[PDB]
């Protein structure tokens, strides 16, 4: 979707200690925001193990059940391949997948 | 997903982390989740059992660290009650530090 | 006291410097437009 966090201030500069400040957030409808507030000056110490958008994806396509950019050897190669089975009544299926994990990254 | 306020912890502060769960199209879902707390050599000291039922699929928690303990990488590890061998994992530093005043960067 | 200057008994010190605040949670239910709620919210900076 889409999620924003700007300073409500339209104008003006930098705030003091102490000061209030209005604070817009853009979301989607219906969606429950989580927030917190951290000194820059902690991750001079530790910037590991945060949370980011990325990190996110990156996670999911690890859990890809597809272990070819494309294309395949032949017909029960080609959907095996892209994370599928096919079975039909004439006799043509693919190759038989018992593995979690796709192909060992055989360089 | 477990999300912790800060990176790097003094002993005697309390940890704030809040625990995600959602299902494999990333959509809010309600689980029984365990969540436990290992210290650097690899030792449990808190676990619990909470649910994301009704909570939109965001379970906020806290634990303190006690004055008298190991420094050094703290884990989080959370799991599904259903998938015990599925586990996620997000770690935070404790060590007796204090906040500079100027960050540095190499490049 | 007469002096161009701040008394001691008139400067009130910084006291909270907090190193992770604002850890509350907001819904946005709003009246949405293009799909995109707004909510407004207004924090108290820390010292």
């Amino acid at each position: 979707g889409s999620l924003v966090v700007k300073s409500g201030q339209s104008e003006d500069r930098q705030p003091v200690p102490g000061q209030q400040m209005t604070l817009k957030i853009e979301g989607d409808h219906g969606a429950r925001v989580v927030l917190v507030a951290v000194d820059k000056g902690v991750f001079v110490l530790n910037k590991k193990n945060k949370l980011t958008q990325s990190k996110i994806w990156d996670v999911v396509e690890k859990a890809d059940i597809g272990c070819t950019p494309g294309s395949g050897k032949d017909y029960a190669g080609v959907f095996s391949d892209a994370g599928l089975t096919f079975t039909s009544s004439s006799g043509q299926q693919t190759a038989q997948r018992a593995e979690l994990q796709c192909p060992q990254p055989a360089a | 997903f477990i999300q912790t306020d800060k990176t790097i912890y003094t002993p005697g502060s309390t940890v704030l982390y809040r625990i995600f769960t959602v299902n494999h199209k990333l959509l809010p879902v309600g689980r029984t989740v365990m969540v436990n707390i290992e210290n650097p050599e690899g030792i449990p000291v808190k676990q619990d059992s909470l649910s994301s039922q009704n909570q939109l699929g965001v379970l906020p928690l806290s634990w303190d660290i006690p004055e008298l303990v190991n420094m050094g990488q703290w884990k989080i590890r959370a799991y599904y009650e259903n998938s015990p061998q599925q586990v996620f994992s997000t770690e935070f530093e404790v060590k007796e530090y204090v906040l500079p005043s100027f960050e540095v960067i190499v490049e | 006291l007469d002096e161009d200057i701040i008394a001691e008994e008139n400067i009130v010190s910084r006291s909270e410097f907090p190193e992770s605040w604002l850890w509350n949670v907001e819904d946005l239910k709003e009246p949405p437009k293009n799909g995109i709620s707004t909510k407004l919210m207004n924090i108290f900076l820390k010292d």
